[PDB]
């Protein structure tokens, strides 16, 4: 319940100012190496909660070799979870492996259901 | 890789199955739990 | 089918506490259920055991 | 009908069938896919493709000749068939074509085509015949890591590592006197075959073939290949058979044939006399399955094989399945061994005495090989007029009665449960 | 009424009815099989669980196959349980129920997986629209019952009757002493069949050239000709399929299959092309045809061919043998092209 | 970019843009069908959903059709609206996304209803046998995607860079001021488009005579002809369609339809025969064929089509009119024959 | 759970005895008519329990138009009986039209099931 638009518009606030990004990106890939989700070979968009039908959709239009990689990477971490162990670590996913690739198909179905409530909700230019 | 190479189990495998060994000391340590549980219940 | 699935009674058992598909991840924490499950039946048996003696 | 057999360092094996109208004579070799380790993994399929290459099979049917070939587990084997006035012109040509000369098959041009034809054929293999390849994974995964694991077909990930010298060096360590029996079947007499060996010289090699330095030996596990995207759900599952050379070896072929084999759409094939069908008919669990009793030299596998599209009652099928396996050590009937005896006989007997040629010549060749002379199959049918109720009911106290099982499958899988509830399904709790 | 059967000490015998009531025999599309899916179902005096259950007690099975020209019914079975076979077949071949609820439920089904699976392998389609180009309304009767045409119980009935007499059959048998046999079948239910006439005309069929038909699919593309044969012209078209199939001939890794389909009165030889690929079929099959057209000769092949022609050669009733010493030289004629797949990307007969 | 449309003072008018890129330009099989079925799906500024609602809003409704020669993008609409449907339909010609969810859930469900829409109905299916047969490559391109041919969303990409071009496309107007369309076309994204090359050919097409095509189906069987035509011969077959059709023929009661198809270069002559029995449609188009082989006068069904293209001409690109003041006999000469339903009882072209 | 075969055999040996017949033939249909099933516009055919798998067998087994009878029958019975009338004297159920018909269907289905269980439960002769 963020609506990826509204992440999106901070994100993008604090990326284009040049004193906000010096002071908190820094502060942000430490939290994200702090938080150890690379650790168990996932990425963060494999984290989304996906039991909402906005997320399903943005399942829905993804390609399907970046399924069956989201589908490895889902099974490799709940059999790692099981074992108690981590990932070696030449499995941990890098820095640049980390692509927000699901992003975009997710934006897009934002984008879709708020047009689609906006003009649900219409007035009439009298 | 092919999926005919099976990984790596040495380590975790037992050096000798002997398929009545293995079974008959499982089937003791269940049996073990069962009496005690059976004496627990009475 | 099944025994186990054909019956009406033993359907109700086997979609709860046989054939119930359990995430393969969860731990010891996902375990307080059935021990709440277990302590509830311990709370009335000895309520009912109790009270046949209490006035 | 008649078997005989004679040795020179070869072993010459026929079986006159003075009826037929053709003779096949080939060399039917003791190194199989067994025989290899995982690095040089397809080379007999590839001796197999370019003995049957097209310029070898050009100039054997310039004579009249058709060749064949075969890739097992244990044996290979090269038979070449032809009219009954031609065995000298048949002999002459697989000297020619094996041991006067290899390096002609093994030119560069000949052997990038074959290589470059048999990794279209394992991949068209790989990713389209699923029944088959279940049962290679259940091969890989009832004896992992040990030389029976390996597929007769060979991996794509090996095959495409094989040069010309590893076809050599296979050839000089597996391609020798002893290891081989030069078999003819069909119109062809014993004399005249050994007189024309003699007339020759035909000399393979000085012989002994390596070694194995580990035994085949049965591991429970199982493999799971799920592919959502297939219509169907493949899955073979099975225990640690009966090698050759068993005195439990008709026990259970002959277990396996109580339980028999069986296809949904035929409808002579849903009246049989199984008590399997009674369970499987009513919501129809599957569409066909046949139960296998394969035995090889070291070890072999007893189990059954299947295919289904109600992918939502697999687990109904392998538990009806698997109590009618515990039926078997417990309160198998007369009147089912009785059933299991005349329909092994029908099978062994369209088996051994077909019309085919180069069939008995395979068999031939395996069973000499093995255990140095073919049972012939009058004593055959003695051995199985012999098996009782109690000799049923013991082999499945040995084998079948809570034993570990080896699983593979492939297709729309997710309705299999996980490995103990078929594991503990192998012991009824009620006996 | 033709008995014959030779024997062997091999242990397991065979017995075979061949009926000419194939599909060219076949009234309406598809009756034959029908016919062919309804044999060995439930008689007037057995039920066909019985024969099923006592047949696999006795240690033999049943088989029931159609062709373009025959209704084969086939008995495999250990020696000595002879008359029990003899008399199935007489009772399948004499009193068949015909029960309504059969058709619905155990015969119907079977034909539409029949269909279904040989709708869905395009050279199978093809070698029907070949024959039904070929000899439009004779041999070229489809094989297999799709449900174009509503074909009742009592057409199978009717078409029974027509078909089951004792003119109309050979018995065959394979490991079988012949006087024994021809003893127990005088005795059987067979001898009192109703003596109708013999189906199979001695004249040649009229065959039509230079046809073509095209069909759609969704798959594999498969390009096919087809040429009708005579039959004194029987061999050389039996030594060029050999010649086509083995490694004689530098276009054999072109084609995919090539077989000449003999009758008592002729035949079709068929020449398939199939790959996955459009444009892989059309080059294949212009180069086919501009090579079959440019000449062949088969005296390299007359051998092989000899030696194929004796592994297949394993019924009683085998076609004529002696022809093969006379053919040495082929050149194409005119044929008939059919083209199974991506339509729109194979080649046409005018370009051929 | 031809601009033209007519006044009137009716209140509700209809604006169409007529763009040669039907199925007889098709690259693959069907892709203009994709097209067709993709376009008013999302642009690049606004979503389909936002079209739907502001033109309903606004008052008019879309719809985009194909027939074997144009696509045709229609908006019917009340006449104050007149920009904002120009602006969408130049949208849509310039600017459509081309998603591939879009593809994968809007655009293939639908063309799979179209395709098992008209292939339920047999004549649909045997005109565009009848087309395949006569125009092999160019007009006989099929106009439904069946996928037997796989047409990936790169090739609709790449067929709307070929089609969709200033020089490829008319747009007409009804009860619309001219030079105030005029206007709003120069103004809008329609006069950006880049300028490529009119795909209408001049020359006749190659058709072929004499052929023949036979495909089985279960349900209504029929028998069609078909006859190419010139463009000078191509009002004696319009008043022979409105002939057969009308009672003054002794056999529209025997046909079931008979249209003539008129192209910029010529076209064709369809005559269908429909009827669940097989005897019936085999009499009907025997009768049929004999007697236009006798030869017929077509002198009085004149005025009757005078009448009958006076209804049908409503579109501004109407072929030419006077032609037919010297039609006055018919006798049939050569033509292609098409077979679709219980084909085994069908007539042959051989003895029609 | 009489097993038609069975009752099939008492009435034909009722029926083919003259004493038996004369005797309780008239007593039947008395019993009959006293039953009262064609007063509701019903046969005995429609009136057997039809949840047992045999019985649903010989449904399947019927032919189309008396299938579509039987049901016209099932449903005038049960609004006959919700408005607690009976139906008028022409519309009676007829002693002549009162015909066995489903009586076939269901005896061979029984022969089916009894041979399939003898099958199922042979010795062998040895
Ligand atoms: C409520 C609490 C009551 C506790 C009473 C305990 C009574 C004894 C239970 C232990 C026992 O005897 O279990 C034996 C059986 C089988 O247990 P198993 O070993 O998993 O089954 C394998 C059977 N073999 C292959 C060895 C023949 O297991 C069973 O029959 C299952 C009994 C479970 C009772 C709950
Ligand atoms: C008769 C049925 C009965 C049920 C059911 C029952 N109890 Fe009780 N409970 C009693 C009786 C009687 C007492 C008083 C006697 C005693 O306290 O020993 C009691 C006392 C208690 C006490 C006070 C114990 C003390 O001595 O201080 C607690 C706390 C309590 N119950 C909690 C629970 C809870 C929590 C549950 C279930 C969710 C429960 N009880 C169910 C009978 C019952
Ligand atoms: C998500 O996965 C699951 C899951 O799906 C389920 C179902 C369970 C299991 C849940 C439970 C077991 C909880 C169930 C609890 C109940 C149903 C409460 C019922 C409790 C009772 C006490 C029943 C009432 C019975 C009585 C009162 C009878 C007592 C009577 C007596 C003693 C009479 C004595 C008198 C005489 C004369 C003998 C899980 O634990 C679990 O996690 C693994
Ligand atoms: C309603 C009250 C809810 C209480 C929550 C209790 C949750 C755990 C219940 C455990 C039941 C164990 C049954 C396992 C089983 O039958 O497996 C059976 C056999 O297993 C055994 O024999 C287990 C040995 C006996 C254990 C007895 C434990 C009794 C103590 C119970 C104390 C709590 C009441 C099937 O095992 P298999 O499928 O692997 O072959
Ligand atoms: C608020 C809910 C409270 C809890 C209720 C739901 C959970 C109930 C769980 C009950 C588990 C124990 C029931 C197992 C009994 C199964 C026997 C059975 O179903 O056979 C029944 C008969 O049962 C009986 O006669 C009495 C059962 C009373 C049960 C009293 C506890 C036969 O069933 P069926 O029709 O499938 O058999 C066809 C034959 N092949």
């Amino acid at each position: 319940p963020q609506s990826f638009t509204s992440i999106a518009r901070i994100g993008d606030y604090i990326l284009k100012s040049p004193v906000l990004s010096k002071l908190c990106v820094p502060v942000a890939n430490q939290f994200i190496n702090l938080a150890g989700y690379k650790k168990l070979g996932l990425k963060f968009d494999d984290l989304i909660a996906e039991e909402n039908p906005i997320m399903q959709t943005a399942l829905r239009r993804l390609p399907e070799d970046e399924s069956y990689a989201r589908a490895y990477r889902i099974i490799r971490a709940h059999q790692t979870e099981l074992t108690h162990h981590l990932l070696p670590r030449n499995e941990w996913i890098k820095a640049q492996e980390d692509v927000p690739y699901l992003l975009p198909y997710i934006l897009e179905a934002e984008a879709a259901a708020k047009e689609k409530d906006e003009l649900d909700n219409i007035e009439v230019s009298k | 890789k092919s999926t005919y190479r099976t990984p790596n189990f040495d380590d975790v495998l037992k050096e000798n199955n002997d398929a009545d060994k293995g079974r008959s000391y499982a089937y003791f340590m269940v049996g073990a739990m069962g009496l005690l549980s059976s004496a627990g219940a009475k | 089918m099944a025994f186990r699935k054909s019956n009406v009674y033993l359907s109700l058992v086997n979609s709860y506490i046989i054939d119930s598909p359990q995430p393969s991840s969860i731990n010891y924490w996902w375990n307080m259920g059935s021990l709440l499950g277990l302590c509830l039946v311990i709370q009335i048996v000895t309520g009912i055991f109790m009270a046949m003696h209490y006035s | 009908a008649e078997v005989t057999q004679l040795s020179n360092g070869i072993v010459v094996a026929t079986e006159h069938n003075p009826s037929a109208h053709t003779a096949s004579v080939g060399v039917v070799f003791g190194s199989g896919a067994a025989n290899e380790n995982p690095y040089n993994n397809g080379v007999s399929n590839l001796w197999k493709n370019i003995f049957l290459s097209k310029e070898n099979s050009a100039v054997a049917a310039k004579e009249g000749l058709a060749l064949s070939s075969n890739i097992s587990r244990d044996f290979q084997s090269y038979i070449v068939s032809s009219l009954p006035g031609s065995t000298d012109k048949s002999l002459d040509f697989l000297n020619q074509s094996f041991i006067q000369q290899k390096a002609n098959l093994l030119s560069s041009s000949n052997f990038e085509a074959t290589k470059k034809s048999v990794l279209k054929q394992v991949q068209d293999f790989e990713e389209n015949d699923h029944p088959n390849r279940v049962l290679e994974h259940l091969h890989s995964t009832a004896f992992q890591n040990t030389p029976l694991s390996l597929p007769t077909r060979g991996t794509l990930e090996s095959l495409e590592n094989l040069v010309v010298a590893d076809l050599e060096s296979f050839a000089n360590n597996h391609f020798l006197n002893s290891n081989a029996v030069v078999v003819g079947t069909g119109n062809i007499k014993h004399e005249d075959l050994v007189n024309s060996i003699e007339s020759k010289n035909l000399s393979l090699q000085t012989g002994t073939k390596p070694v194995l330095k580990k035994k085949a030996a049965f591991l429970g596990s199982e493999v799971r290949l799920r592919d959502d995207t297939l219509p169907k759900a493949w899955i073979s599952l099975a225990v640690e058979g009966e090698p050759v050379n068993s005195p439990n070896y008709f026990v259970a072929k002959l277990a396996a044939q109580i339980f028999g084999s069986y296809n949904a759409f035929e409808p002579a094939s849903r009246l049989q006399g199984i008590k399997l069908l009674d369970n499987i008919q009513e919501y129809q669990l599957c569409d066909n399955f046949n139960h296998f009793s394969l035995s090889y030299k070291d070890s072999g596998l007893w189990g059954f094989s299947t295919a289904t599209r109600n992918v939502t009652m697999i687990d109904d099928l392998i538990h009806f399945t698997l109590k009618q396996w515990n039926r078997l050590t417990i309160s198998v009937t007369d009147t089912e061994v009785e059933r299991a005896k005349s329909l092994l006989k029908l099978q062994l007997g369209q088996l051994y005495e077909s019309g085919n040629p180069v069939n008995d010549a395979n068999l031939l060749g395996a069973e000499v090989l093995i255990k140095g002379s073919k049972l012939s199959l009058g004593e055959a049918f003695k051995k199985i007029d012999a098996i009782t109720v109690k000799d049923v009911k013991a082999w499945a106290g040995k084998r079948l009665w809570d034993q570990d099982i080896a699983i593979a499958g492939t297709g729309q899988i997710e309705g299999l449960l996980d490995y103990m509830r078929i594991r503990s399904d192998m012991s009824m709790m009620r006996w | 009424l033709t008995v014959s059967a030779r024997d062997a000490p091999t242990k397991i015998s065979t017995l075979a009815v061949k009926v000419h009531g194939g599909s060219r025999y076949a009234t309406k599309d598809g009756v034959a099989h029908l016919l062919n899916r309804f044999n060995f179902q439930n008689t007037n005096t057995r039920s066909a669980l019985k024969l099923v259950r006592e047949s696999e007690l006795l240690g033999g099975t049943f088989k029931s196959t159609l062709d373009r020209e025959y209704i084969t019914l086939k008995a495999t079975f250990l020696k000595d349980d002879l008359p029990y076979y003899v008399n199935a077949l007489a009772d399948v071949l004499y009193k068949t129920a015909f029960k309504p609820h059969e058709l619905t439920e155990s015969v119907l089904p079977a034909a539409r997986y029949d269909y279904a699976v040989a709708e869905q392998c395009p050279v199978k389609s093809a070698e029907d629209q070949l024959y039904a180009i070929t000899f439009r309304k004779g041999l070229g009767n489809p094989l297999l019952y799709d449900g174009v045409e509503r074909v009742s119980l009592q057409d199978i009935k009717d078409f029974a009757d027509k078909v089951y007499t004792k003119e109309n059959l050979e018995v065959s048998g394979e490991n079988v002493v012949e006087a024994d046999l021809k003893r127990f079948v005088d005795e059987s239910l067979l001898s009192t069949l109703p003596a109708g006439k013999s189906l199979v005309s001695k004249s040649e069929p009229k065959f039509f050239l230079g046809e073509e038909n095209r069909v759609r699919f969704i798959g594999d593309s498969v390009a096919a000709i087809g040429i009708p044969v005579n039959k004194a012209s029987l061999a050389q078209y039996e030594v060029l399929a050999n010649y086509l199939t083995s490694a004689l001939s530098e276009l054999s890794g072109l084609i995919s299959s090539a077989k000449l389909d003999k009758f008592t009165d002729g035949g079709l030889f068929t020449l398939f092309v199939r790959d996955q690929d459009s444009a892989v079929v059309s080059s294949n099959i212009k180069k086919i045809v501009a090579d079959l057209k440019k000449g062949k000769d088969l005296s390299p092949a007359i051998n092989y061919t000899k030696l194929k022609n004796a592994v297949q050669n394993e019924s009683v009733s085998s076609p004529i043998e002696l022809n093969f010493d006379a053919v040495k030289d082929f050149k194409l004629g005119k044929f008939n092209y059919v083209a199974v797949g991506d339509v729109s990307n194979l080649p046409y007969l005018d370009e051929l």
